[PDB]
């Protein structure tokens, strides 16, 4: 009974979080009312990992919904599966965070954090043996970014020896809400370097390009982007939610994926990604070629610009496990210049029989590549472009921050980049 | 797309094989420490064989037979010939040899002196040559006292073998020589003999009344090109190829190279390699091996062939690099990693 | 090629063939090791909480 | 009659242990409910099989085993499995969360908190023994529990049972079968702290079992069940002398006496034959010489290496089935004239031989076909040092960058224990080279 407590904060956090629960609930057979209507025991074997069991054979997600304004969560509560969440697990304010990291982290957020921790404590107290936490949020706004990382710091203070993982949506000028996104992202990245064991970096620019170029969507919406994140989140947690010869909790996964404590920012990937020629069967060779193609990866980083420290791939569906090994060993042994040679056997593959909804088979890619430094370089560049002129800084000094804190975040992230650069050589 | 690594930057041969592999556009070279490779061009000493054939999904090939040193070491070859029933001590094509350890260190010192006294008393020619693998350090002498004292002044194992006092002398010139043959053994253990050999001749007249000057007795390419004063007079680089050496034997001795010499050379290659096959074969091993060998022979005035030594990391004649190196890639490398004639080799068939 | 020490019973037998003749830490010290590592975990956790308290 | 307590640590040890006791029961005719008809002494007796099974007044034959795992999912398969009736609850010990493939976690952090509970449960089995010989400890090298908690158990077992012998069955990590990146660290850490506490250890390289399962049994992608049943046959061959009437390897002390002249060099190489797929219509039953010749083919070794390029220090031939001494010696003579058997000058060139007339038992519906005779060779070769070299090299690659080291330090381990353990493996590698090379 290795439970995971899920937390989703802010607009992005809750909309991506909502679709995540919508997807896995479907895979586990839970309907919008929380009643199980599946047909296989495999759907219930590891069901307690993400769901609590109430009276009458009901299943309630172990999810805490946090936000500083009521809008997004009011939409979730009225959404498809909105009825399935514990009413007490909605923690929200009314002021909002105005896309301001300082407001979510120091002022508006500080006022609300204790009641969120009150709900986390309540969910953890009922866990037979807490694996750890996972948080969905964006880094470019105010609540998910500023208050999200405040929550991580206070969760760590209270549960220091538990695993803390995040799915973090990185900002991009191409898919931007406000110009202060580099400020909020750089401030958040410093918190994450210290206080998370694994952070899946989801670049809104990569999500957009995939919807536009690969999926052939003329005008992608946030919903379209969130469909991709839902599918990816379901894929990375497949080995936690379904039975198999894996027998690995969050800590064992982290131990084997993170060779250095600060270099724990992952590039996720999914396959297939087909436009609507969608019923065609996808061969294992096609799954492997796509899953390793940059155009299928969601960090907007070209893996050929760096080297993989570690790689993990989950295959879902009824396929030839012999053919899976042949193709995976065919990709490494045909691009060995992009894997570090000083970590023996740093590519691990798993297979799961249960495929996602409406897919004969799929592949989810989890890569710890030094090419992720390109993502932090872009953020650092945009940050400095404004900070050198102190542009838009008054929004943050008015919340009690000093310029010194900005200088430090800058250095911390440039250090992170320099740290990636030296392991790539 | 096949990958290989290079771990011997001093191999003239495989430096060309590596150059050809890349030219095919179907082989890729990796760093010398990358374990994900198909072919290893390994180092000469302490090649980590134990780390081959454990990479999932990789067929790994190496250009050295683990255990072939038994054949390519002076004192090892002597012990192998005397203790191998396939070869016996009555081996008719290997000069009488003994393993002699310096007195500062089994050993065959007393056994050597026994046969030595027999020759001295029997009026027979009793000239021996002392040598060791630690040589560029050779001593040819007719007195046993000098041979043993030369070994004690050193500190490594030596071998004393009979000096062929009646070597076949080429004419004109009255000069010694030796025959180098290159032999390729592939993963299946087919024994291929390169159709092209070389004679490394001595540019000096053979003088049997003065072993002091080691220029007319040692036919090495370095000694002839450093101390001999008539280097390159009769043949360019003191190297005569089979076509010329064959026409000479027809005009001089009314015999051919095949009948008079090559039958014995092929017999000696088969005997040595078949002997150690059970000990070094990779047929049932987790990796595959091949190796190029340099056999060095002597020919006496009776047209009998003698085995001198076997070189495990041999060089090649400048003129024969292209053809031989291509032959390696054809039968040794591509035979296991095929790419998207009239063979240059002579398959010495045998039973495995 | 000699056989020696031939032992026979209802369920089998065993013998020997010769082809050629021939030519700790105390219970206390372990407790210290265990507690030494535990103390280093306490120190590291003290620094983490001191860092978070800052 | 002297007893042997089996200890299974971590996932690999527990699952392998599960497949051994299944085989033990089929070999001694013990039903899943623990009953044994042929045992005419109810609730008592000092027979050969009593070294591994105690008896209740109600006629139940209970294994003398302890299952330990820091996480409960694997041992819960035993609690509800076919043989759930054999063990009583006190014999199955499970924690809450595992060692996460972290040696320091299984040895220090978690090991410290459960060690006294395991020792107590082991004392319970010891208190039923009128003359305990020692312990058989099954574990993996790569697992955080199998490596980390085992080494601590071996340190304490030496304290509480000084005069007792301790044998290991260790699973050597291989990337074919499921493996992690940090397993080379755990392998060397555990071999260092366990070395001076193990009298004799049989390493099974998962790569070897994987290849034998694909080549002989024709299994496309073998599972743990395929691997474990194959491994238990070898374990059964090695422990049969302790459970059956015989004269060779009759107690654990005899394993060190026959296979280990130098204490540190206590890793005999195991070879087994024949392994015949049961799916085969009908195989030609191999002869004594043929299966004896197979013991010198690398393809049937438990650890992939080349014995032709080492030196033998000892050698045991354990036959099961229709085998008589005449056939053995006839085959041995034939092999000395063919193979490359290089013995060390300070060790007799001989073979201790054991024959058990009962042929190998095979789990019904398993992958192994019934054969009329099989042999397991236990030979102490310097050639097995290749496995230490391979593993030591993977350790060096990662440790040069200090990769993953922070995970161990975070659990209270000092970084110095890494280099101290690696320098011990360097000394171990030199010991083999002094015994083999010239
Ligand atoms: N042959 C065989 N190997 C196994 C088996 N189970 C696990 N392994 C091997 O053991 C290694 C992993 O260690 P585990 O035994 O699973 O880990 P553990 O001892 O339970 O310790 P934890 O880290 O706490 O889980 C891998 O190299 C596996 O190949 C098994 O049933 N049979
Ligand atoms: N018993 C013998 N009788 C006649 N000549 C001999 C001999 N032993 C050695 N030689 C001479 O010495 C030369 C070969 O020396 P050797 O091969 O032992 O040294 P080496 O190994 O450093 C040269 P390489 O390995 O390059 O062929 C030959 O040219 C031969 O003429
Ligand atoms: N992928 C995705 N990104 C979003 C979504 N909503 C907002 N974002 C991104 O997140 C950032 C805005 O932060 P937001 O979550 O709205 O701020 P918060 O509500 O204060 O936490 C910008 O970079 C947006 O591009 C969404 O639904 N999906
Ligand atoms: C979250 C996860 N991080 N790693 C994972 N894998 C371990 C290796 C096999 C595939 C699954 S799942
Ligand atoms: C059990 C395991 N859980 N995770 C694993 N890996 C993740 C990918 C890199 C190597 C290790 S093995
Ligand atoms: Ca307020
Ligand atoms: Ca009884
Ligand atoms: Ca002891
Ligand atoms: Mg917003
Ligand atoms: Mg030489
Ligand atoms: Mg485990």
């Amino acid at each position: 009974m290795r439970e995971i407590v899920h937390i989703q904060a802010g607009q992005c956090g809750n909309q991506i979080g909502a679709k995540f629960w919508e997807v896995i609930s479907d895979e586990h057979g839970i309907d919008p009312t929380g009643s199980y209507h599946g047909d296989s025991d495999l759907q219930l074997e590891r069901i307690n990992v993400y769901y609590n069991e109430a009276t009458g054979n009901k299943y309630v997600p172990r999810a805490i919904l946090v936000d500083l304004e009521p809008g997004t969560m009011d939409s979730v509560r009225s959404g498809p599966f909105g009825q399935i969440f514990r009413p007490d697990n909605f923690v929200f304010g009314q002021s909002g965070a105005g896309n301001n990291w300082a407001k979510g982290h120091y002022t508006e957020g500080a006022e609300l954090v204790d009641s969120v921790l009150d709900v986390v404590r309540k969910e953890s107290e009922s866990c037979d043996c807490l694996q750890g936490f996972q948080l969905t949020h964006s880094l470019g706004g105010g609540t998910g970014s500023g208050m999200g990382t405040l929550l991580i710091s206070k969760i760590r203070e209270e549960y220091p020896d538990r695993i803390m993982n995040t799915f973090s949506v990185m900002p991009s000028p191409k898919v931007s809400d406000t110009v202060v996104e580099p400020y909020n992202a750089t401030l958040s990245v410093h918190q994450l370097v210290e206080n998370t064991d694994e952070t899946y970096c989801i670049d809104n620019e990569a999500l957009y390009d995939i919807c536009f170029r690969t999926l052939k969507l003329t005008t992608p919406t946030y919903g379209d982007l969130n469909h991709l994140v839902s599918a990816t989140m379901s894929g990375v947690t497949t080995c936690l939610r379904f039975p198999g010869q894996l027998n690995a909790d969050l800590r064992k996964l982290a131990v084997n994926m993170v060779p250095f404590p600060r270099l724990h920012f992952f590039m996720p990937g999914f396959a297939p990604l087909t436009s609507r020629q969608q019923y065609r069967a996808l061969t294992v060779p096609e799954l492997t070629q796509q899953m390793f193609d940059s155009k299928n990866m969601m960090a907007a980083c070209d893996p050929r610009h760096g080297r993989y420290l570690t790689v993990a791939a989950i295959f879902r569906g009824r396929m030839s496990m012999k053919e899976v090994d042949e193709q995976m060993l065919n990709v490494q042994n045909k691009n060995s210049s992009y894997f570090v040679e000083w970590i023996p056997n740093n590519v691990k593959t798993a297979v799961c029989d249960i495929p996602p909804r409406g897919l004969k088979m799929s592949a989810t890619f989890i890569g710890n590549s030094t090419a992720i430094q390109e993502l932090f370089k872009r953020i650092s560049e945009q940050f400095t472009a404004m900070f050198r002129r102190k542009a838009f800084l008054h929004w943050y000094t008015g919340e009690g921050m000093d310029e010194m804190e900005f200088t430090e975040a800058e250095s911390n992230m440039n250090d992170l980049v320099s740290e990636y650069q030296q392991y790539q050589d | 797309m096949y990958t290989f690594v290079v771990r011997d930057e001093n191999s003239s041969v495989y430096a060309e094989v590596s150059r050809l592999l890349l030219a095919t556009g179907q082989w890729k070279r990796l760093r010398k420490d990358n374990p994900r490779f198909n072919l290893m061009l390994g180092e000469r000493n302490r090649l980590p064989f134990g780390r081959l054939g454990h990479e999932p999904g990789l067929v790994q090939l190496v250009n050295y037979y683990r255990g072939a040193d038994k054949l390519c070491r002076k004192a090892s070859l002597v012990k192998l010939i005397k203790t191998s029933p396939e070869l016996s001590e009555s081996c008719t094509w290997f000069p009488e040899s003994y393993v002699i350890y310096p007195t500062n260190l089994t050993d065959e010192r007393e056994v050597f002196l026994a046969a030595y006294n027999r020759r001295r008393e029997g009026r027979e020619g009793n000239v021996w040559i002392a040598k060791s693998s630690a040589g560029a350090g050779i001593l040819i002498s007719s007195e046993a006292s000098e041979l043993l004292d030369f070994i004690d002044e050193q500190g490594q194992v030596h071998v004393i073998q009979k000096y062929l006092e009646k070597p076949l002398l080429l004419e004109p010139g009255h000069r010694k020589f030796d025959i180098r043959s290159w032999v390729l053994v592939d993963h299946l253990y087919n024994i291929y003999l390169y159709r092209e050999g070389v004679l490394r001749t001595s540019s000096e007249p053979y003088n049997s009344a003065n072993f002091q000057d080691k220029t007319c007795h040692l036919t090495n390419h370095c000694i002839q090109k450093e101390y001999s004063k008539n280097y390159g007079r009769y043949e360019e680089g003191n190297e005569m190829f089979f076509e010329e050496f064959n026409q000479y034997l027809m005009d001089a001795l009314n015999t051919t190279l095949e009948n008079s010499i090559l039958l014995q050379i092929k017999h000696i290659i088969r005997s040595c390699l078949m002997c150690i096959e059970p000990a070094i074969s990779t047929k049932h091993l987790h990796y595959q091996s091949f190796q190029l060998f340099g056999f060095d022979f002597m020919v006496d005035e009776e047209l009998k062939v003698w085995l001198i030594e076997v070189n495990g990391a041999p060089a090649c004649a400048q003129k024969l690099y292209a053809e031989l190196c291509q032959g390696i890639v054809d039968v040794a490398i591509s035979s296991v990693f095929p790419l998207a004639p009239t063979s240059i080799f002579i398959k010495l068939h045998h039973h495995h | 090629m000699e056989v020696i020490e031939l032992n026979k019973c209802t369920s089998g037998q065993s013998f020997e063939v010769i082809l050629k003749p021939p030519s700790d830490p105390s219970l206390e010290e372990i407790q210290k090791k265990l507690e030494a590592a535990e103390e280093r975990r306490k120190y590291q956790e003290a620094e983490l909480l001191k860092h978070l308290a800052e | 009659m002297r007893e042997c307590i089996s200890i299974h640590v971590g996932q690999a040890g527990v699952q392998i242990g599960n497949a051994c006791w299944e085989l033990y029961c089929l070999e001694h005719g013990i039903q899943p409910d623990g009953q044994m008809p042929s045992d005419k002494t109810i609730g008592g007796g000092d027979d050969s099989f009593n070294t591994f099974f105690s008896e209740t007044g109600a006629g139940k034959h209970v294994p003398r085993a302890v299952f330990v795992d820091l996480e409960p999912t694997v041992i819960d398969e035993v609690r509800t499995g076919t043989y759930r009736q054999l063990f009583h609850p006190e014999q199955l010990i499970t924690g809450k969360e595992d060692a996460a493939n972290n040696y320091a976690r299984g040895h220090y952090t978690i090991g410290k908190e459960i060690i006294d509970l395991v020792l107590d449960r082991i004392r319970k089995l010891a208190d039923q023994c009128t003359g305990l010989q020692g312990f058989l400890v099954f574990h993996s090298f790569g697992g955080g529990t199998g490596s980390g908690f085992t080494s601590l158990l071996m340190e304490r077992l030496s304290v509480d049972y000084g005069k007792k012998s301790k044998l290991e069955f260790s699973i050597y990590p291989a990337p074919q079968v499921s493996t992690a990146v940090v397993e080379p660290y755990n392998s060397i850490l555990t071999t260092h702290t366990t070395l001076e506490h193990s009298d004799c250890a049989f390493m099974v390289d998962n790569e070897a079992i994987y290849d034998i399962c694909r080549r002989n049994l024709d299994i496309e992608r073998p599972t743990y069940t395929n691997l474990n049943r194959l491994i238990s046959q070898i374990v059964s061959s090695i422990t049969a002398s302790l459970r059956f009437d015989g004269a060779l390897n009759v107690d654990l002390t005899e394993f060190q006496t026959n296979l280990v002249p130098y204490p540190r060099i206590h890793f005999p190489l195991a070879t087994y034959a024949p392994v015949i797929s049961a799916e085969k219509a009908y195989h030609e039953q191999l002869s004594v010489a043929e299966i004896t010749n197979a013991c010198f083919e690398p393809a049937n070794q438990m650890v992939k290496c080349d014995p032709r390029h080492g030196k033998y220090m000892a050698c045991c031939l354990l036959y099961r089935g229709d085998v008589v001494p005449k056939d053995v010696n006839a085959a041995i003579a034939t092999i000395k004239t063919k193979r490359s058997i290089q013995f060390v000058d300070w060790c007799p060139t001989g073979f201790k031989v054991g024959i058990n007339y009962q042929p190998p038992t095979v789990v019904p519906g398993g992958d192994l076909a019934k054969v009329q005779r099989a042999v397991c060779m236990l030979s102490n070769t310097t050639a097995i040092a290749e496995a230490w070299a391979r593993l030591d090299h993977k350790f060096d690659l990662m440790y040069a960058k200090r990769a993953f080291v922070h995970w161990y330090v975070g659990e209270g381990m000092e970084e110095g224990e890494f280099s101290e353990a690696r320098e011990d493996m360097a000394a171990l590698e030199k010991d083999y080279e002094e015994v083999g090379v010239d």
